[PDB]
Order: structure tokens, then C-alpha cells, then sequence
């Protein structure tokens, strides 16, 4: 039957927040040097 | 040995800002992707719709 | 005491990195999965419907 | 012109291989200083 | 009817150019001294 | 003695884990590739369909 075919639907929203969420918070790990 | 931790950092803050940037691209293209997809999914179904 | 408390500073801020890119990679990996499958099936669907028709 | 349209399958299962492998081989950079 | 249909394109060669290039350019942060 | 030691190891982890990241960008722009591709020609055989 032709009734038989459905497209499929995707979705990937909470790994494309967890990508803009690390992107932030790799500043926490940038390094600053205590001076002597 | 602190010669070398100054440029330690800097070389490791220089690749972090370097991994932001990689990420926010992937990310956007990952959400593109998505949307076209799921837009040509639609016009599929709708086709079948109308036959 | 500086030379070192910096020292292992440096590690701290390095593994802290290096976990949260590891995370990076798995969320990447599978949007990307997930995107193939659907593309794949909705690839079959077309050819399936064209061929029927 | 219709039978001839043909939809195209994606393989990236050796990318998504890949990028799995990096993650677990990313654990033997870490540093433990003694 | 069906000749109103359209399906979209994805253009997302910026993303992937900048992917390949930050890969290169982050050959530019290795440590090198002794 | 343990500080230039462990001065010098840090830069050997720090080099390697950037060389792996390399080859994630390489794999990631390799699949987005792949992908953009497959869809946009699944895309136009759509228009062609309905085109007819």
C-alpha cells in the first residue's frame, strides 16, 4: 500500500544543548597564573 | 622550572578559545541539519497526503 | 609553594577540560547517528514510494 | 524521467567510530602528578 | 495541489570550513620549548 | 627535580590530547559532509517528483 510509507522525524535538541552548554563552560577551565 | 608554565597557559587558553569556536560551528550545523531534514520529511508525508 | 601550587593548578584546569570535551564527543556522536538513521529511512521511504508508483 | 529518481543512503559509521574512540583515548592524556 | 510541495536545502559548508581550519590552526598551540 | 619533570610531562599530555582533538574536528567536518550531501540530493529528487 501507499498508505504504508511515513518520513521519519529526528531530533537532537539535548545534544545540541549539551554542545552550547560545554562551550561555555570550557572559560572555567582557562588557566590564570598566580604570579611569584 | 616557571619559564614554561607562563607559556603553558597562554597555549592552553589560545586552544581552549579554539574549542569554543569548533563547538558553537558544530552545534550550528547540527541544528541546521535538523531542520532541513525534518522539513523534507514533511513534504514527503504531505506528498502521500495528496496521492 | 607558587611554582607549585600553580603546578598542579594547571593539571586541575587541564583534566577539568579535557572531561567536558569527552562529553562533547559522545553528544556528538550520536546526533550524528541519529541524523543518519533518519536520513537513511527517509531515503528508503522515497525510493520505496517511487517505486511503487 | 519517473522510475529513474533514486534516493542516496549516507554511510558515517567509521566518523561516528571515530569520534568515540577520540573521547576514551582523550582518558590517557590526563595528567596525576605525583 | 502537489506542485506547491518543496523541500529545502541545507548549506552549512561555513561550519564545516571552519571545523578543518580550527583543526589546523590549532597546530599553532602545541607547547615546544625545553 | 619533580617540578621540571612534571613541568615537561604536562606539555607532552597536553600535546598529545591536541592531536586527538585534531582528528575529531577532521571526523565531525568529514560526517557534516557526508550528510549535507546525501540530503540535498534526496532534496532535489523530491523536487524532480513533484516536478512530474
Amino acid at each position: 500500500d501507499i498508505s504504508q510509507i511515513n518520513a521519519s522525524v529526528v531530533n537532537i535538541e539535548y545534544e545540541i544543548k549539551k554542545l552550547e552548554e560545554v562551550a561555555k563552560k570550557l572559560e572555567e577551565s582557562l588557566i590564570d597564573l598566580q604570579e611569584l | 622550572l616557571y619559564e614554561n608554565q607562563k607559556l603553558i597557559a597562554n597555549q592552553f587558553n589560545s586552544a581552549i578559545g579554539k574549542i569554543q569556536d569548533s563547538l558553537s560551528s558544530t552545534a550550528s550545523a547540527l541544528g541546521k541539519l535538523q531542520d532541513v531534514v525534518n522539513q523534507n520529511a514533511q513534504a514527503l508525508n504531505t506528498l502521500v497526503k495528496q496521492l
